RNA sequence: CCCGCUUAAUUCAUUCAGAUCUGUAAUAGAACUGUCAUUCAACCCCAAAAAUCUAGUGCUGAUAUAACCUUCACCAAUUAGGUUCAAAUAAGUGGUAAUGCGGGACAAAAGACUAUCGACAUUUGAUACACUAUUUAUCAAUGGAUGUCUUAUUUU
DNA sequence: GGGTTGGGGTTGGG
């Protein structure tokens, strides 16, 4: 119907590429929603009261901005009772931005 | 630690194996259409009575203890493990089978299983177990699958045989597929 | 012998002629009680005189089956045993249950205490449960279980409820009790009366 | 006709060469280094209240790569819904309406709707990473099978 | 009333059962839901598909598929599809037609094995049929209805629903049983009288082993407390200590002792023996007769059990009336028959259980709950009987006598002392190590045959002159893996050899195997003698002698390698069949399934890979109706294969190899194919067939040469030849000897039991003896060579009758025991010769009045034992009959409603469907009348019938004969209303209702019936 | 159903249709004008075409076919054979449930034909007549095949693996030979 | 016909296998020891019937030329004589069981019992416990039940 | 560590 696309990226991509549709997944911070990625925390326009209680980890969907502040578009969390694994996302991420697999995820 | 592999390498070493040879994996799969064309259960005394002497009026008497024992229900499934590879089908016994009744349904005990499974069916309530048994499909699990390559009447065959049904951790199966195609990747 | 044979056909029609056994009647319960009016011989070698004609109890059975076949008021045949006529010729201790639960059958606490496995009567009323018996050895027998020495309470188990009961009654309701019983056994005696009086 | 995993990016690039290039063979399985019947995926399910749909309930599978939309079936003598979708909807409506992603085995045939066959919540983010490295993987292996 | 109909259709018949509620052809249930209309066009296979096919529902559905015009039904899919789709959905249930030869894994189904009806599913018809209906609703028509599709003219096949044989199926107490089978066949025997020495009475011997060696009945549930069990352990060493002071010699001696010269019956049979010369024959038959002639009476072996159990068990053990009514019983246990046995029920219910002493109880329930106590003490009084009886009259008889039924005595037993019967056994070895059989090593045979097939033993029933070998291969070796026994490894062979009996009726001689065949052709030859004008008859009669030992290995396998009835490649397919039994249609209490009208049966079938025109591997079955009513077909997935070679090979093997043993020694044949296996029963009328087809060319032609006709039949054994001249009976007789000299076999006893005279001299026959007769007695058959109608033989006294009627009578389930007993002892063989082409109206009501005659002495041991057990104290029957009098109005019932069932059978039998009602009902009436009659004046004189059953029973009779004589009576007015035209069947009954004068009485046919 | 494929003994089929072959071969050539035998011998056409008996009907389950170049695959438990049928008709004639692959077949009559190829013979086998009889979808893992359409490395490749192929090996050995001595 | 007691003596024979002894012309005789057996015993082919049997009659006016009834063992077959919808007196055949001792007075139309028993005895319904052909208990209803005497003599 | 499927019933021809 209509292709919105949404690409992931690291923490430090977030500065490559300032300005664009992305999604991007990290776990909350705890003291305007504000998430720690990984120490190196983001901050959302999402309410930070407003997600429900249990919920522990968090994947938005929007532009980002110049840095450090996105705009969230889509927000999906679950009470993920066991600890993220990070490095491999990381790995996934990079393998999805490799040449050799490239033509699977994105188009062109 | 462990080492894994998936069910087309357990499929390809298993067709390539001359008779006597036995063999255990561990395969990252999930648990699919428990069938029940078969009877669900069979009868074993305690002290590893091979055969039972069969009675009118359910009466029963052991011989490799030659007491009146109250008869022990072992209840023997047979159902299909499978994985983005291929497909196996499988026989679970006594202590896996239990095992598995009693995750989906705590209620009954592991060593209440067996009877709670034939009072259902002799009594005629075999929808309840019928929808129990649908209630684990393409449930998943870490198994260590067993076969070996027997031969039965005059006739080779092979069978597989299922030992341990843990839970799974997404966490370490990520890093298994990880590294398998990190080495894919570098050759 | 022939002369011994012929007399004791002629005793035994005397005595078996039904006059005699109407105005004596003493053959009437050997015939009645007979299967099928077919005596044997074995009741007749008990007699008082037949004896006086003997002057190997087969031979007398074989003589006196020859003597009537000679005979044609009475029957045998086949040299059986048994002999016929060819026609038929007829003519201080009792006690209380207390604290049972109301309304609950009589059959509860009846076999409750029958358990005892001696007899007793007994009363039931809504609690009270007059129990009686015939012999005095059974209640100091019967005390010495029921009467339960583990709690020395005088309980018994009906419906699943514990239940009290005494072990004496008072003297003068013991009195009373008794010309209830006989009240109740006169009764019997007015009954019968009334039902001898009604025609 | 074994399952593969895929995204949905990957569903309509294969639909639209499929429906592109009708000159293949004259079957219902579609062409990828194979031919594939089945698919799995991870992606975040939410209804999609079509008009006047009597037996189908049109579904929808957004992901961080494409769009799609998939049809669920329903019981043809009693008027109601597959178990695992009641079970969704129970959790939806706990929650209150938080759509959360979930894992889907779904039949895909050309020239018709694509089917959605049976889904589970997930509530887990190791399962996203192990999705996408389950794809690259099969699609390696199918790959270089082929030549 | 409900008559039995000749044709009937399957949506007639379903629509009687209650279950279903909606059934109807495919085209009516299509113009229903609107998926098409009459205006359109369809061609006419599809149309025929359309209205042949029938579907049947337990819910009206008709709503649920109507036409919804949402979207049109333009199918994209396949049809196997389609079909996954809806085993799909099936999901776990796992008893469906489609869902047969294959298993659903997750969402894929594969497929597995040979559903030989999968053709119908995938066909082109099917195919159009989904097209009509599209997939969503395609998918679930496969489920939710029943589709039987006709493939044959009256045969259906169920292709999709349910499977129809799932329509076809708190705790009590089930006292043990008295295991009486030990007691026939034991052939051993000890040095010392007694029993054996592994019973309990000689295990190593203290009461302690004796707990030890009766650890099955010290620690029974019955015995209420450890008390009891000690208790009873005192009884049992008492009972071993008392049976080890008996002499078993005096006793056998005083009761049951061996002739008074069995000392030179012990000579002669060794001097017999050691004569390495053939010995005398007739003094083998007297020495043969001498020994059978030494069997012990009922009396004296039954005087032998009291006397050894009175001074071996205790007395208080059961109660001294208790003790009484067992020694009383013991006597019927001795003198019942082989297939019959007592219950433990039998003695209990005539016991008392308050007077065995030593009895206890924990609770004191004598005087609270008398009847659990009784309860509790039968269970226990029925298990002491059980160990009494298995423990100690079973061995002592199995030990010290030898008990069998003889030749022609039928199921009557018999008891031999010991060493006689080991002096048969002596003598019979003799007799049979010169002629067939033969020892043989070990060594000779070969290891790959002696690891493949199992051994098989030998059995000797006694005979008049001689006796009778039995061989039996029941046994398997459990070593080795042996899990079959021989007849289980041939029954393979056996399917493809009943494939060839098939043909073996006109094409390679002249073979019969049942009474449908021999009827059809008696019906033929009656026809053709008919049509010559009734000439006069001859016929004759022979039999081979010992055929299965007779027939040349060589010759057999030369014959089977060279035969082209036998394929090379067979599939074996095994299905289920649904007929229609004999039920008539209920016409229309609302609870009627499938079993009150269909009954299954198991079969199998090979068929060969060739285009054969029976095309099987279409449909996958070959049933023979005999009627025109329905039948439903189920496949399965069990499929086999067999080959030419396979069956060489096991034809080879047991005809060479074959070794049998015979105590501990073996033996094996010489010549000849062992009786006793599956195989061998048309082995023989094939080898036979072929000599006697090289031998009568002339009967192939000498119908036209010179116009006479001449039947000639033959089972395993006995030869039937009729004709119509003479010079042919010779000529037959000429070569059949001819061919006997030729190829090394003799007929039976030179007994040729013609019906003419000849010079046995112009032929070199004078060494037979010909018997003359003017009936030809073939098998149990009285064909009457001036009428040429058949009927059976019947036996004339009631012992002979009895003599082979083995009763079994339980409390359970009598109503529907003694009613299916009387049906079968009346249908059993008179079904089959009822033909109305063989026998005219009079030969027909003789058949039944003798038959009738037969049957009812054949039932009367069955209501004698009924007799035996009071009902009035069963709830189950004293609801229903009352509390007085009971068996009486049972009884009556079960005979009133078997005999109008077998009356209504009787004239579906005799009758088509177009002849008018009238007459049907005035045969009813008849039959009936006939068999009331022959029972009322069977009963009239016994005593336990004679007070107030006859008096029912001439009532019924009574009334049968007012209602004959009444249809009678309306018959004339409702002809000569003349609406009604008659066709000749209907004259030649009217002719024999009014020539016999069935208005005024049953008089003037009697005299044409009672005749013998 | 392993089993029921195993016991129709393929092998002695093949061996007695072969020995036919052989047979009523060099039985309607001997002739031996050597004018007609250098006639006889040319490239790419068929010497000899023998159709088999009506005994010789085998069923079997195709695992994979080719239509370019006419190619059937079947197998039967053990063993499994590779060969050729003789145009498109063969297969629409047989009523296919759903598709070629995965289907029970029966050959109701097939035929030997040889060919002479460079510096030898080869004799290939072709099937002419099939029925589909049912559906079976249970892959089987054939150790060892055959393969008529490779000359003799067809068959004997995987002889020392089993008895049968060895005979069989020898009976096409025996024949080639037996061929190229009597014409050359 | 019912009830209680009782019913006897050495071997009629010793298959198969093993180990001893005695004389020999091939045999024989003496005495001893182990013992159902592949843990199981049951022959096969073909053909006939098959309700989860509280579910089923035109529940039945006929042919005194008919149907019943009559015998001291018992039963099952053969002949004589009576009766009018049921009642009592017979005669030839064939088979089966047979030690002895002891008992077999209410027979009844009532009368008398104030003897008895709320512990009498039936009959029904209800409730328990049982059921494969149980010999019970309590309640209600009901009135009769029991032991003795009178119409009575071992030629019984 | 399991595995045709063990039956119940017993008439009449051979
Ligand atoms: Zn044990």
């Amino acid at each position: 119907q209509e292709q919105v696309m949404y690409p992931r990226i690291l923490f430090e991509q977030m500065a490559q590429f300032r300005g664009k549709k992305v999604t991007v997944v990290g776990n909350v911070c705890n003291e305007s929603l504000v998430i720690e990625f990984g120490q190196h925390v983001v901050i959302d326009n999402y309410r930070r009261v407003d997600l429900n209680n249990t919920t522990k980890f968090v994947e938005i969907r929007g532009v980002v901005l110049n840095q450090n502040i996105v705009s969230c578009e889509e927000l999906t969390e679950f009470e993920q009772k066991d600890p993220f694994d990070f490095d491999t996302y990381s790995k996934l991420i990079h393998l999805s931005q490799s040449d050799k697999l490239s033509s699977l995820f994105t188009d062109q | 630690q462990r080492i894994y592999s998936s069910i087309e390498e357990i499929i390809q070493q298993a067709q390539a194996s001359e008779i006597g040879q036995k063999k255990e994996f561990y395969v990252y799969g999930n648990l699919v259409s428990i069938q029940m064309k078969n009877k669900l259960y069979y009868y074993r005394c305690t002290c590893q009575g091979k055969s039972v002497l069969k009675y009118h009026g359910d009466s029963f008497f052991c011989e490799s203890c030659q007491q009146f024992i109250n008869p022990q229900v072992h209840l023997m499934l047979r159902a299909f493990v499978q994985d983005s590879t291929g497909t196996i089908p499988v026989m679970i016994f006594d202590q896996q089978s239990s095992q598995l009744i009693n995750q989906i349904d705590p209620s009954i005990h592991v060593q209440e299983a067996g009877q709670y499974v034939k009072n259902c069916i002799e009594n005629g309530q075999e929808e309840i177990i019928r929808q129990l048994f649908s209630k684990l499909d393409f449930a998943r699990f870490i198994f260590e699958i067993q076969f070996e390559n027997k031969e039965f009447n005059n006739e080779q065959e092979i069978a597989y045989k299922v030992l341990k049904i843990e839970k799974e951790n997404i966490k370490e199966e990520s890093k298994y597929l990880l590294k398998k195609l990190e080495h894919l990747i570098n050759n | 012998e022939l002369d011994i044979k012929e007399s004791l056909k002629l005793q035994m029609e005397y005595y078996f002629c039904d006059t005699n056994l109407t105005h004596d009647s003493y053959l009437r319960g050997i015939i009645s009680k007979s299967p099928k009016n077919c005596v044997d011989i074995k009741v007749f070698l008990k007699f008082n005189k037949i004896q006086q004609i003997l002057k190997s109890k087969k031979d007398l059975i074989h003589l006196i089956r020859d003597s009537l076949k000679e005979s044609k008021i009475l029957k045998v045949k086949m040299d059986s045993l048994k002999v016929k006529r060819r026609f038929p010729f007829n003519l201080n201790c009792l006690i209380k249950i207390i604290n049972i639960p109301q309304g609950t059958l009589k059959a509860e606490v009846v076999l409750a205490v029958r358990h005892l496995g001696y007899e007793f009567y007994c009363d039931y009323i809504d609690g009270q449960a007059m129990i009686r018996f015939q012999n005095s050895d059974e209640q100091r027998l019967a005390i010495q279980k029921l009467l339960n020495h583990n709690n020395n309470k005088l309980q018994i188990e009906i419906r699943g409820q514990i239940c009290d009961v005494i072990s004496t009654i008072p003297e003068d309701e013991e009195k009373n009790y008794w010309n209830y019983i006989k009240f109740k056994k006169n009764e019997f005696r007015k009954f019968f009366f009334m039902k001898k009086q009604q025609k | 006709q074994i399952t593969v995993p895929l995204n949905c990016f990957m569903i309509n690039q294969i639909v639209k060469a499929a429906k592109e290039n009708p000159q293949a063979h004259s079957g219902n399985h579609y062409e990828w280094y194979g031919a594939f019947e089945n698919a799995i995926i991870t992606a975040k399910f939410e209804f999609l209240q079509s008009i006047n749909d009597s037996p189908k309930i049109m579904g929808k599978l957004s992901d961080s790569t494409g769009c799609i939309e998939v049809v669920i079936q329903k019981s043809k003598m009693s008027d109601e819904l597959p178990e695992f979708v009641q079970a969704y909807e129970i959790e939806l409506q706990n929650n209150g309406n938080r759509h959360k992603y979930v894992r889907a085995m779904l039949k895909m045939r050309k020239n018709a709707q694509i089917q959605l066959l049976y889904f589970s919540i997930v509530n887990d983010a190791n399962e996203i990473s192990r999705h996408g490295l389950d794809l690259c993987l099969r699609y390696l292996q199918r790959k270089h099978g082929i030549e | 009333k409900q008559m039995l109909t000749r044709k009937e259709d399957l949506l007639t018949v379903l629509k009687q059962i209650s279950a279903l509620k909606y059934v109807s052809n495919l085209y009516e249930f299509l113009l229903a839901t609107e998926k098409i209309v009459q205006t359109s066009e369809l061609d006419t296979q599809f149309q025929e598909f359309l209205t042949t096919t029938i579907i049947a529902s337990e819910q009206n559905l008709v709503e649920n598929y109507k036409q919804k015009y949402n979207q049109p039904n333009f199918s994209q899919l396949t049809i196997k599809q389609v079909i996954d789709d809806s085993i799909i959905l099936l999901g776990n249930k796992q008893n469906y037609v489609q869902q047969i030869g294959t298993t659903t894994i997750g969402f894929y189904v594969e497929y597995e094995n040979i559903n030989l009806s999968r053709q119908t599913l995938y066909s082109s018809n099917f195919r159009n049929l989904l097209n009509i209906f599209g997939e969503e609703d395609f998918k679930y028509f496969l489920i939710d209805f029943l589709v039987f599709t006709k493939v044959e003219q009256n045969g259906y096949l169920q292709v999709a629903g349910v499977c129809l044989n799932q329509y076809f199926s708190e705790n009590q107490y089930i006292y043990p049983e008295i295991q009486r089978s030990q007691i026939f066949y034991c052939n051993h025997m000890g040095r010392e009288p007694g029993v054996f020495k592994s019973s309990f009475f000689n295990y190593s011997e203290p009461q302690t082993i004796i707990k030890k060696t009766l650890l099955k009945e010290y620690q029974s549930k019955n015995f209420s407390c450890q008390e009891e069990r000690d208790l009873f352990l005192e009884f049992t060493e008492k009972i071993v200590q008392n049976f080890h002071n008996i002499n078993f010699n005096y006793l056998l001696k005083k009761f049951c002792k061996l002739p008074e010269n069995y000392q030179s019956l012990k000579s002669q049979v060794k001097q017999i023996v050691q004569s390495e010369n053939k010995a005398n024959q007739q003094s083998c038959e007297n020495l043969f007769n001498s020994l059978y002639d030494t069997e012990i009476s009922y009396k004296q072996i039954t005087n032998f059990l009291r006397q050894i159990i009175q001074n071996c068990v205790p007395n208080q053990l059961l109660g001294k009336k208790n003790f009484k009514v067992f020694l009383e019983k013991l006597y019927e246990f001795v003198q019942m028959k082989r297939f019959e046995n007592q219950k433990v029920l039998d003695y209990i219910c005539f016991m008392d259980v308050f007077d065995v002493e030593w009895f206890v109880d924990l609770k004191n329930q004598k005087f609270t709950q008398k009847r659990k106590y009784i309860s509790d003490k039968r269970k226990i009084l029925g298990d002491l009987i059980v160990f009494i009886i298995n423990k100690i009259v079973i061995p002592v008889l199995r030990y010290n006598f030898y008990i069998t039924e003889k030749h022609k005595e039928g199921s009557q037993i018999f008891y031999y002392r010991k060493p006689i019967w080991k002096l048969v056994s002596k003598l019979t070895i003799v007799k049979l190590e010169e002629e067939n059989l033969e020892k043989v090593e070990e060594k000779l045979i070969p290891e790959d045959s002696f690891q493949k097939y199992p051994q098989g033993k030998l059995r000797i029933i006694p005979k008049k002159g001689s006796f009778r070998p039995i061989m039996t291969f029941l046994r398997k070796d459990k070593q080795k893996n042996i899990k079959l026994n021989l007849n289980q490894i041939l029954m393979d062979s056996q399917l493809v050899f009943r494939n060839l009996k098939d043909m073996l009726g006109q094409k390679i001689g002249y073979s019969v195997f049942d009474n449908k065949q021999i009827s059809e052709k008696f019906a033929q030859f009656i026809e053709k003698w008919k049509n010559k004008g009734r000439p006069q008859l001859y016929y004759v009669t022979l039999d081979i002698k010992k055929c299965y030992d007779s027939i040349d290995q060589m010759k057999l396998l030369n014959f089977f390698n060279q035969s082209d009835l036998i394929q090379d490649t067979y599939f074996i397919n095994k299905y289920l069949l649904f007929q229609r039994n004999k039920r008539p249609l209920l016409q229309i209490m609302d609870n009627i399934n499938f079993p009150y009208y269909f009954n299954l049966k198991e079969r199998q079938i090979a068929y060969s890979l060739y285009d054969d025109d029976d095309q099987i591997l279409q449909k996958g079955f070959k049933e023979i109706q005999s009627d025109d009513r329905p039948f439903i077909v189920i496949n399965q997935d069990k499929p086999r294969c067999i080959t030419k070679d396979i069956i060489h090979n096991h034809l080879k093997h047991i005809s060479q190899y074959n070794v049998i043993s015979f105590n501990k020694v073996k033996f094996r044949q010489k010549r000849g194919i062992p009786q006793g296996l599956n195989i061998s029963g048309v082995l023989c009328s094939f080898y036979f067939g072929k000599l006697e087809e090289e031998y009568t060319q002339f009967l192939k032609n000498a119908e036209q040469v010179n116009g006479s006709i001449n039947l000639l039949m033959r089972l395993t054994d006995d030869y039937l030849f009729i004709s119509d001249s003479q010079q042919n009976a010779l000529n037959l007789i000429v070569q059949l000897q001819n061919c006997a000299n030729n190829n090394g076999f003799m007929f039976n006893d030179q007994k040729i039991t013609t019906n003419f005279q000849f010079p046995q001299e112009d032929y070199n026959l004078e060494h037979f003896k010909i018997s003359v007769q003017n009936e030809c007695q073939w098998i149990g058959k009285s064909i009457d060579m001036n009428t040429l109608e058949i009927k059976s033989i019947q036996k004339q006294t009631q012992q002979e009758i009895n003599q082979t009627i083995n009763v079994a009578i339980s409390i359970k389930n009598l109503k529907s025991q003694l009613k299916n007993k009387l049906r079968s002892l009346f249908l059993n063989q008179l079904i089959d010769y009822f033909n109305p082409n063989i026998n005219s109206f009079e030969g027909l009501c003789r058949q039944l009045y003798h038959h009738s005659k037969a049957t009812v002495m054949k039932f009367y041991p069955f209501m004698t034992k009924l007799f035996q057990i009071d009902l009035k104290k069963s709830k189950q029957y004293s609801v229903q009959y009352g509390k007085e009098n009971t068996n009486e109005n049972f009884l009556k019932d079960i005979l009133y409603y078997t005999v109008e069932d077998v009356c209504k059978i009787l004239c579906y039998l005799q009758f088509e469907d177009e002849i008018n009602s009238n007459i049907k009902e005035i045969f009813k009436n008849l039959y009936s009348w006939i068999m009331w009659d022959i029972i009322v004046s069977y009963l009239k004189k016994k005593k336990q019938f004679k007070g107030y059953l006859n008096k029912l029973l001439q009532k019924i009779r009574k009334s049968r004969f007012f209602y004959l004589k009444e249809g009678c009576k309306s018959l004339q007015l409702i002809l000569s209303q003349q609406k009604y035209q008659l066709n000749k069947k209907e004259l030649e009954a009217i002719e024999f209702i009014d020539l016999n004068n069935l208005i005024q009485d049953i008089k003037t046919l009697i005299p044409k019936i009672s005749a013998k | 159903m392993k089993l029921l494929l195993q016991n129709q003994n393929i092998f002695q089929k093949l061996k007695n249709t072969l020995n036919g072959c052989i047979k009523k071969f060099y039985d309607t050539y001997q002739d031996l004008e050597q004018m007609q035998k250098f006639e006889m011998i040319v490239e790419d056409k068929l010497l000899f075409r023998y159709s088999c008996s009506q005994s010789e009907m085998f069923s079997a389950q195709i695992q994979a076919h080719y239509l370019e170049k006419r190619v059937l695959q079947l197998t039967d438990g053990n063993v499994k054979y590779i060969v050729n049928f003789r145009d498109k008709g063969v297969l629409d004639k047989a009523n296919f449930f759903d598709t070629p692959n995965n289907s029970l077949v029966i050959i109701r009559q097939w035929s030997y034909e040889i060919y002479y190829t460079k510096n030898t013979f080869q004799i290939n086998l072709v099937i002419d007549e099939m029925r589909c009889i049912d559906i079976i979808t249970t892959i089987f893992y054939c150790k060892l095949e055959l393969d008529f359409t490779q000359g003799i490395k067809g068959i004997s490749k995987s002889s020392s693996f089993s008895n049968q192929i060895y005979e069989y090996s020898a009976q096409y050995y025996k024949a080639i030979q037996l061929l190229k001595k009597l014409l050359i």
